[PDB]
């Protein structure tokens, strides 16, 4: 909780369904937003603090809130949009030997600034006295070790605590989340949503050598006519859906009532029949 | 508040699906809870979190969270599976919304025993009791959940295994009083101000988290529950 | 040193966008190099000044092997703003957008900087960046952009041994990196390997927001391009879509002279006040 | 509420061995069980923190292990002429007051801090029954201001009990039994720290003491002082 990391991570898809399921989590409380609607919104970078805190401080961990480990170790402001993501850790971090190693910096002189981590060691200094290193009756260790172990309950476990702040400067976003895909369909007329290209047409076949570095591609006059898919390298072609003019022969409301119908641009495998040009 | 279809149906042999609906803000910040209750007994956990299951439960039941709703899936049901379903979730307000119950009828070990019921005068109560044999009352919490005969269930309020903060329901706020003791396992319920509605059967329900269902908001559960007594008022 | 200066043929017509295109002319405007423009002759035989980085360069280097490597381009070089030391290493390419101020000098180990503050990206590209008498000509078209550091280049191995200067024929850019990283620029420092234990010279021209036409080829490369403001010719070659330009008179643009002073001229100063009256005298009021 | 018992009296410093059972746990996290000796008139004085590592005072009290669910304080052999009350502190959940016990008489006959830091109150005589009245303990030598110090209050016939709370500067947690009605302030930086009464509810007629370090998280602090109380007499 003295010294904490902030890792700041990006550049990836941050999928987070899949953190429903790495870890039996016993906390996933989120003060931002939803985590259905986590997933379609981009960030720039998010910085991981992980900590470690008994089962009674974890009710600590709020934006804005008083404590031995909320104003002292670890303080969050009221704009917090990540979540609170936290588990007991009782199964690897206690033995039976003596666990002198952790702290939590019971000593203190105010309140420390929310998302600061103060990596200090000198001894604490309670006034009326220059202590120029000394250890009785006026300055003491401002440091005290935890006392985990295995055999006991519930609320004085190891529990790790890893929140994940999420900030969006004057800079473009990173990470975004995962996108999905669906199959391909080849000769039918279907919509299509090609990194941000939108459209609709007949996804067809062609044999167009496009350069290694080319994604789009347009034709004489402000048209589409050839993407690259998204997957794994192959050249297509996007050709508009079947659409024509529809017209009636007849031979007058006078004789007789029997009509014959012409669409224009239609292979007639497309809709006696017969093709004409 | 959530949405449950009050009573489906269904064929044996093939699989049907349960689905509760709800905001954003009891389901969408928080994890649904599934419940089975047979007629007659008492009820018992089927799903909790919507990812896990207990010992008790075969693999006959599954649970999903996809989006602000749960869904529920029995592959293979039977005759066994005729029972109540019961979805509840923890709001972000403060409070523990049940379902109403599903009626999926389809025609072809320690104790947690409490009493302190009985027909009483109106407008006051007497206290409720609860009990058990060894189950580590300080590492897990307790909740009242009463059901009225023939009617639903609903959380009343709730303890936690450190014995700090609790928190009662939207009606049964003020006038309730809920504490433990250091002696062995007990939970003691007072109750004022008694308006004659209050015909049910108060089950004591033993869960599994230390701390308020409203920090572990994704490993509150309940486990097995307890015979509960039939306090009917009646003013 | 005397910054020489000499004259950039048509070179620089970098690709716009990523759009595949066949034996068409598409007209464009957006920041290229002028044609026919002064470049100045920066000789690396030493050398480090920072040139002002307005809205974009476009980098040159005749080098031999690894002569000019690296780029510190940055806002001011010092630790309050944040800067960018794109370098070429060993078979590999560090790119941080870290404040890393100074240490004593752009020379190169790592001894371009020695200090340590937070950074913004890692994206440290694996694939790197960069025959008696035949040198090997890098360009590299810096542009920035709201939200993106976009870095183009071309490695072109010329064969003429005549004195240094820019080669004859025309040679697009392709793009490489798309570094998203924001940040305001409007510095640029340059760095040689030194490793003391005629060289080379880099070309370092200015970007204009110009309108070009360029050529696509059957096979969907730019073949060549065509200016529209350096002579009568190219107007009418963009005017027209067509760079083959019949006999005959063709009416371009058209010309307007601006004016040079601006004049106001009001009625007469009369009729003034009596307030001077007022503010003067013995007795006032009570 | 803890379970301590009553009184003790038979078999004087042979067998007493008094405890303070009620726990049914692991004494929760920090195993820092405190006993205090109020005795009658003074403030009382600390006798042992730890279950070993007894401080500087009489060496006939130690071995206070913590045996089955309680800290059996071996009191054997002690003396056999002593009136005070012997109170221990456990609980040491978060956020959870009254960690004292009940009065335990542990007198083994019956019959038969002054100049350390400092010791100052208000001497609130025939207190009115309301109002705000404030009460210091201006200490001239540890800092008023960035040790933690409590407030702890105690009525006749009655045990101890936790009554304030107060950590270095941003925390003013307060005790179940006011539930909001007691408002601390702490005084200037350099001359003392005093609490507010602000509207009593006739429970405040008990004598409080401002003890220099916390009870229940009780660190060495290199000693422990206390200060004289002042009766605070309400008339309503
Ligand atoms: C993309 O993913 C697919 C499926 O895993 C894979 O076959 C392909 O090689 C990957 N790379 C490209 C070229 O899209
Ligand atoms: C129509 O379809 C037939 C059979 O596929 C094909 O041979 C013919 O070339 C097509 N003509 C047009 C106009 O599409």
């Amino acid at each position: 909780v003295y010294a904490w990391n902030r890792k700041r991570i990006s550049n990836c898809v941050a999928d987070y369904s899949v953190l429903y399921n790495l870890a039996p989590f016993f906390t996933f409380k989120c003060y931002g937003v939803s985590p259905t609607k986590l997933n379609d919104l981009c960030f720039t970078n998010v910085y991981a603090d992980s900590f470690v805190i008994r089962g009674d401080e974890v009710r600590q961990i709020a934006p804005g809130q008083t404590g031995n480990i909320a104003d002292y170790n670890y303080k969050l402001p009221d704009d917090f949009t990540g979540c609170v993501i936290a588990w007991n850790s009782n199964k690897l971090d206690s033995k039976v030997s003596g666990n002198y190693n952790y702290l939590y910096r019971l000593f203190r002189k105010s309140n420390l600034k929310p998302f600061e981590r103060d990596i200090s060691t000198e001894i604490y200094q309670a006034g009326n006295k220059p202590c120029n290193g000394v250890a009785g009756f006026n300055c003491y260790f401002p440091l005290r070790s935890y006392s985990f172990r295995p055999t006991y309950g519930v609320g004085h476990q190891p529990y790790r605590v890893v929140v994940l702040s999420f900030e969006l400067l004057h800079a473009p976003a990173t990470v975004c989340g995962p996108k999905k895909s669906t199959n391909l369909v080849k000769n039918k007329c279907v919509n299509f949503n090609f990194n941000g290209l939108k459209g609709t047409g007949v996804l067809t076949e062609s044999n167009k050598k496009f350069l290694p570095f080319q994604q789009f591609g347009r034709d004489i006059a402000d048209t589409t006519d050839a993407v690259r898919d998204p997957q794994t390298l192959e050249i297509l072609d996007i050709t508009p859906c079947s659409f024509g003019g529809v017209s009636v022969i007849t031979p007058g409301t006078n004789t007789s009532n029997q009509v014959a119908v012409l669409y224009q641009g239609v292979n007639c495998t497309e809709v006696n029949v017969f093709q004409t040009r | 508040v959530l949405t449950q279809p009050p009573s489906a149906s269904g064929t044996p042999g093939q699989r049907v699906t349960i689905s509760c609906s709800g905001s954003s803000s009891n389901i969408g910040s928080n994890t649904v809870n599934w419940y089975q209750q047979l007629p007659g007994t008492a009820p018992k956990l089927l799903i909790y979190s919507n990812n896990q299951r207990p010992s008790g439960v075969p693999d006959r039941f599954s649970g999903s969270k996809s989006g602000t709703s749960a869904s529920l899936a029995i592959s293979g049901l039977q005759s066994e599976d005729e029972a109540d379903y019961y979805c509840a979730a923890w709001d972000d307000s403060l409070n523990w919304v049940f379902g109403g119950g599903t009626k999926l009828t389809v025609l072809g070990e320690v104790q947690l025993v409490e009493s302190g019921g009985g027909v009483v005068q109106p407008g006051g109560s007497l206290r409720l009791s609860c009990a058990a044999s060894g189950f580590r009352f300080d590492d897990h919490a307790m909740h009242w959940v009463r059901q009225a005969p023939g009617k639903g269930l609903e959380w009343v309020s709730v303890i936690s295994g450190d014995g700090g903060s609790t928190y009662y329901a939207d009606s049964v706020k003020g006038r309730f009083s809920i504490s433990r003791d250091d002696s062995k396992n007990s939970l003691y319920l007072q109750m004022n101000s008694l308006r004659t509605e209050d015909t049910a059967l108060y089950y004591c329900a033993k869960d599994r988290s230390y701390g308020p269902p409203d920090v572990f908001n994704y490993e509150y559960g309940m486990d097995v529950w307890g015979q509960g007594t039939t306090v009917t008022v009646s003013s | 040193l005397p910054p020489a200066y000499t004259n950039s043929f048509t070179r620089g017509v970098y690709y716009p966008d990523k759009v595949f295109r066949s034996s068409v002319l598409h007209s464009t405007q957006d920041l290229f190099l002028p044609f026919f423009s002064n470049v100045t002759w920066f000789h690396v035989i030493f050398d480090n000044p920072v040139l002002p980085f307005n809205d974009g360069v476009y980098f040159a280097s005749i080098e031999k092997s690894n002569i000019i490597r690296g780029w510190i381009f940055g806002t001011t070089l010092d630790s309050k703003t944040q800067s960018l030391l794109i370098v070429n290493n060993a078979t590999n390419v560090v790119i941080k957008v870290c404040e890393f101020q100074f240490c004593n000098d752009p020379f190169l180990e790592f001894r371009v900087y020695s200090s340590a503050n937070n950074c913004t990206f890692e994206y440290v590209s694996q694939p790197f960046l960069m025959q008696g008498n035949f040198k090997n000509l890098r360009e590299f078209v810096f542009k920035n952009i709201d939200g993106y550091f976009k870095i183009y280049s071309k490695h072109t191995p010329i064969i003429v041994r005549e004195p240094e200067d820019l080669p004859q024929g025309f040679s697009a850019l392709e793009p490489l990196v798309d570094l998203p990283i924001g940040i305001n620029i409007t510095r640029f420092q340059t760095l040689l390997a030194l490793h003391r234990s005629g060289a080379a010279a880099y070309y370092v021209g200015y970007l204009q927001p110009r309108t070009f036409l360029l050529k696509y080829n059957e096979n969907g490369t730019i073949t060549d391009a065509v200016d529209c403001a350096l002579d009568p010719l190219s107007e009418t070659k963009c005017t027209l879509k067509s760079f083959t330009v019949e006999k005959g008179i063709y009416q371009t643009s058209n010309f307007r002279v601006q004016p040079t002073e601006s004049i106001v001229r009001f009625p007469n100063i009369t009729n003034l006040c009596p307030f001077d009256e007022v503010f003067n005298a013995t007795r006032f009021a009570s | 509420v803890l379970t301590q018992p009553p009184s003790a009296s038979g078999s004087p410093g042979q067998s007493v061995t008094i405890s303070c059972t009620g726990t049914s746990s692991d004494f929760g996290g920090y195993n820092s069980v405190s006993w205090y000796q109020q005795h009658p008139g003074k403030a009382p004085k600390l006798m042992i923190y730890e279950v070993s590592k007894r401080p500087s005072g009489v060496p006939d009290r130690f071995s206070g292990s913590k045996s089955g669910n309680t800290a059996s304080l071996t009191v054997s052999g002690l003396q056999a002429e002593d009136e005070a009350d012997y109170y221990c502190s456990s609980y040491a959940g978060s956020n959870n007051f009254d960690v004292f016990g009940t009065g335990t008489k542990v007198t083994v006959l019956g019959g038969g801090g002054g100049s350390e830091v400092q010791l100052v109150e208000s001497g609130g005589g025939l207190i009115q029954p309301g109002g705000s009245l404030r009460l210091s303990c201006a200490a001239s030598g540890f800092t008023v201001s960035s040790n933690y110090m409590s407030w702890v209050r105690q009525a006749p016939g009655k045990g101890l009990e936790w009554v304030s709370v107060i950590y270095s500067g941003g925390s003013t947690y307060y005790a179940d039994s006011v539930k909001g009605r007691f408002t601390i302030s702490r005084d200037n930086s350099e001359n003392t720290l005093y609490l507010q009464m602000n509207s009593l509810r006739a429970e405040d007629t008990a004598v409080y003491y401002c003890a220099r370090g916390e009870i229940q998280p009780y660190y060495y602090y290199g000693m422990d002082v206390w200060g004289q109380g002042t009766t605070v007499t309400v008339s309503s």
